[PDB]
């Protein structure tokens, strides 16, 4: 029986800015725009799905 | 191993005689061989 458990990391990290200074992707922002402004869970679930 | 051999002779006369042999032999050999090699390696490197 062998186990090999093995990682190379070589972008030691990225740190994304906090939500204030992050720029949203255009299609994601478009989907946020089309969210119904009411608890229609179908729409928000389609968001969490994508 | 065993050999166990017995022999008897008889005669009687004023005439009857018997000469007789019965013997049985046993042999046994058991042979045993066994091997068990076990091992483990770990290598943790950072």
């Amino acid at each position: 029986q062998l186990l090999v458990v093995e990682n190379t990391v070589e972008v030691a990290q990225f740190i994304n800015n906090n939500p204030e200074f992050l720029q949203l992707a255009e299609p994601f922002w478009k989907e946020l725009s089309h969210l119904p402004s009411l608890y229609d869970y179908s729409a928000y679930r389609r968001l969490i799905d994508q | 191993e065993a050999k166990h051999c017995v022999r008897i002779e008889t005669k009687k006369r004023v005439k009857k005689t018997k000469v007789e042999h019965r013997c049985t032999t046993n042999k046994l050999s058991e042979k045993h061989e066994g091997s068990f090699i076990q091992g483990a390696e770990k290598s943790i490197s950072l």
